[PDB]
């Protein structure tokens, strides 16, 4: 409850979060837009 | 204050051209043109990574310098398409190509002299000892025939020593006048302005 | 790709052109700037750390 | 590292080591340009080969 | 006498742009020939100026 709380309290991880979510975001726009867009 | 920044207005118009990509998507007549608009966004999706990159130590002051680069580079531009429709028009000129629509008129004036300052150049689209001859204009003069589809499907073979000529100029001007006094221009600025720029990092 | 489409060229065109800009006059005039810098910034230590 | 201690070609070899650091800010701007205009440009194009 | 000029003047200059033309001037690009009545061994190149 404190040390799981101060791992992901700190902003370094919650920019890591944002980066890695950000990442897998581009990642399925490119696999709509590239493998199945259908008409 | 959230339209009077440059990201928030850079994020702000990833998604207008996000809900204007799906809603022609979802019509039935503008399919090609939703597919389009998205391919568009996705380079301003992936241009936001650059802003998210700038809390960190090593990447972020390089990210600010960045940007105040440009008033060198539209110099580069301003000196380029001066150059590049002095050089495209008279080139187009002295050769007489026969296929005169519009825009081949303007693929070979300002897109070819283009890609000759990146090394595409294209000798046997403009140089008649490279060519064949041929009777392939009912006009009166010297004609020879060249490769390539919008290269022009018949060219003039008068006083082409000169368009050899201005081949050797163009090369001269673009590929080390402009390119090496951008360099010059680019580490003088940088020296100039690094100082202020890890400040205000 | 064995067969491609046509619809709005153009803007391929276009993307190749953007894409020689930024690419080969940005970011490779702007890294010889940077080594200039960092090599008279650094040649000192590294003489005597020699 | 052999020849660092030759005094002709030694202290550029040290120098060498030290420029990595603008090098990787190349391959950060050049990685997500590289992937900006790749994917908008195998999008607008159709190809039917997909593998 | 043009065709020497070009072959000295005007291919060396083209090379500095990244334009090396390897089977005007190299035999093993090249294929070989009886295309000359003289003594020595003769090859055949590719292009009409070279």
């Amino acid at each position: 409850s404190k040390r799981w709380s101060d791992f992901w309290g700190a902003p370094v991880t919650a920019f890591l979060g944002n980066v890695v979510s950000y990442l897998l975001f581009l990642l399925l726009f490119a696999h709509v837009l590239l493998v199945d867009f259908q008409p | 204050l959230y339209l009077s920044d440059t990201w928030n207005q850079c994020d702000l118009l990833a998604l207008t051209c996000f809900l204007l990509g799906v809603g022609c998507r979802l019509t039935p007549g503008l399919f090609d043109l939703g597919r389009t608009v998205l391919c568009l966004d996705f380079m301003i999706f992936t241009l936001r990574l650059l802003h998210i990159f700038t809390v960190n130590k090593q990447l972020g002051p390089k990210i600010v310098i960045v940007s105040k680069m440009m008033k060198d580079v539209f110099f580069f531009l301003f000196f380029l398409c001066v150059w590049l429709v002095a050089y495209g028009v008279a080139t187009e000129g002295i050769l007489r190509p026969q296929d005169r629509s519009l825009p081949s008129i303007l693929r070979r004036v300002f897109y070819r002299p283009y890609l000759q300052i990146f090394g595409q150049i294209p000798q046997e689209e403009m140089d008649v000892a490279l060519m064949i001859p041929g009777n392939c204009s009912m006009e009166r003069g010297s004609w020879a025939h060249p490769e390539g589809p919008v290269a022009g499907s018949c060219v003039s073979q008068y006083a082409n020593w000169l368009v050899v000529l201005l081949l050797i100029v163009f090369l001269l001007v673009a590929n080390i006048l402009l390119l090496n006094l951008l360099i010059a221009m680019f580490s003088y600025t940088f020296s100039k302005v690094h100082g202020n720029s890890d400040l205000y990092w």
